[PDB]
């Protein structure tokens, strides 16, 4: 945690993973 | 802290040490919190920023 | 040589620079520890033989 | 049957095993990259402050380099098993 | 055994923490060599 390791955020987060889903099953 | 050196930021803990406990050791074996050697006191030590 | 002392010392204050200055010391290797960054530490139990 | 599957996701979580399983390695890597500080690597000590503390540079030179040769090889471990870990996950990518 | 039963423990020592850091890169090298094989495998596996 304080030991140099550090976790990056995704480009993608869920909001915009689940408007890609939903535009797939739309489609 | 009684020749334990490093370097943090030392805040007000809430952490119940038993009175025989004189620091706390944190899982990757670096210090988490210590007892001030001169006042019967606990404080976190926070790495800075 | 077989029979050594050995004195338990607590609860005190050591500067360790009279070991220094002296020069009747004909041997001094310390092993361990650093004794010049001795009076910056702090240790739970000293024994001298 | 999508009520079918809506009863068998709420009743169990074992289906999500298989993302249930990268995560969990995720963890025991970071885990073992962090209990890996712990060890001495046959220093006298497995605090960095703590050898700088007591011992001049002409016997910290020596402690510091064992410490640094242990930490360095454990974190080359954990580098060659996150990248082929990211090889399985580049496969498993490729296939979803 | 031979280094055990030659030399004095401080040596022995250092020659047995020489000997056991050869034998683990060997080791490690074996285990990532596995691993690399066992991914190619796995592929092969998968393509049957
Ligand atoms: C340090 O000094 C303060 C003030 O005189 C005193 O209250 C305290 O007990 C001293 N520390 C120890 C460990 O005795």
């Amino acid at each position: 945690k304080f030991n140099g390791l550090t976790v990056l955020p995704p480009l993608l987060t869920d909001e915009m993973i689940a408007q890609y889903t939903s535009a797939l099953l739309a489609g | 802290f009684n020749g334990l050196t490093g370097t943090g930021v030392l805040t007000e803990s809430n952490k119940k040490f038993l009175p025989f406990q004189q620091f706390g050791r944190d899982i990757a074996d670096t210090t988490d919190a210590v007892r001030d050697p001169q006042t019967l006191e606990i404080l976190d030590i926070t790495p800075c920023s | 040589v077989y029979a050594w002392n050995r004195k338990r010392i607590s609860n005190c204050v050591a500067d360790y620079s009279v070991l220094y200055n002296s020069a009747s010391f004909s041997t001094f290797k310390c092993y361990g520890v650093s004794p010049t960054k001795l009076n910056d530490l702090c240790f739970t139990n000293v024994y001298a033989d | 049957a999508i009520g079918k599957i809506q009863d068998s996701l709420s009743s169990t979580a074992s289906a999500l095993g298989k993302l249930q399983d990268v995560v969990n390695q995720n963890a025991q890597a970071l885990n073992t990259l962090v209990k890996q500080l712990s060890s001495n690597f046959g220093a006298i000590s497995s605090v960095l402050n703590d050898i700088l503390s007591r011992l001049d540079p002409p016997e910290a030179e020596v402690q510091i380099d064992r410490l640094i040769t242990g930490r360095l090889q454990s974190l080359q471990t954990y580098v060659t098993q996150q990248l082929i870990r990211a090889a399985e996950i580049r496969a498993s990518a490729n296939l979803a």
